[PDB]
């Protein structure tokens, strides 16, 4: 999604309702460093300074639950991910091998979803084909359509 | 709504679609 959930909102409130040291219903801009490291996030001292400079624009200070939840709203994302990407072959392989044709990537691409080029699916064939040696080997071609 | 498959083969192709925008920068005016 491109948004929170109530089912995630009811277990950020545990972790924020421990840094609510004052009962008010806030943390302070110190505190929002802490509470997204300890959800087991890693964002940079400047991501987490921009994040504040998003919240902090009143000067106070200080943090609202739904001011927090803000952040983890933007966080979200339908984007592309290997764990995502990786499924989508698995449920083409019905036969469990690990590898595909080129045949049913030409055809799962030219038939189903929207219908693929042929100069992009003649890209997609070449880059799987020569590493599979005539089958397409999907299982390492998810990290090369994402590697940074 | 489209169908499981329909839906898989989108994401290959979405996918597929970055590996070639950071190959060929064709509609890069994301920067």
């Amino acid at each position: 999604a491109d948004q929170l959930t109530e089912e995630q909102i009811a277990e950020f409130k545990e972790a924020f309702s421990l840094f609510d040291k004052d009962g008010d219903g806030t943390i302070t801009t110190k505190e929002l460093g802490t509470v997204m490291r300890s959800l087991g996030q890693n964002p940079t001292e400047a991501e987490l300074q921009d994040m504040i400079n998003e919240v902090d624009a009143d000067g106070n200070g200080t943090i609202d639950f739904p001011e927090f939840l803000t952040m983890m709203a933007r966080k979200m994302k339908d984007t592309d991910s290997e764990e995502e990407i990786r499924e989508a072959f698995r449920v083409f392989d019905k036969d469990g091998n690990g590898y595909i044709s080129a045949a049913e990537l030409r055809h799962v691409m030219t038939n189903l979803g929207e219908k693929l080029t042929d100069e992009e699916v003649d890209e997609m064939i070449r880059e799987a084909d020569i590493d599979g040696d005539g089958q397409v080997n999907y299982e390492e071609f998810v990290q090369m359509m994402t590697a940074k | 709504g489209p169908g499981s498959e329909e839906v898989s083969a989108m994401v290959i192709q979405r996918a597929f679609r970055r590996h070639l925008l950071q190959r060929s920068l064709k509609h890069a005016s994301f920067l």
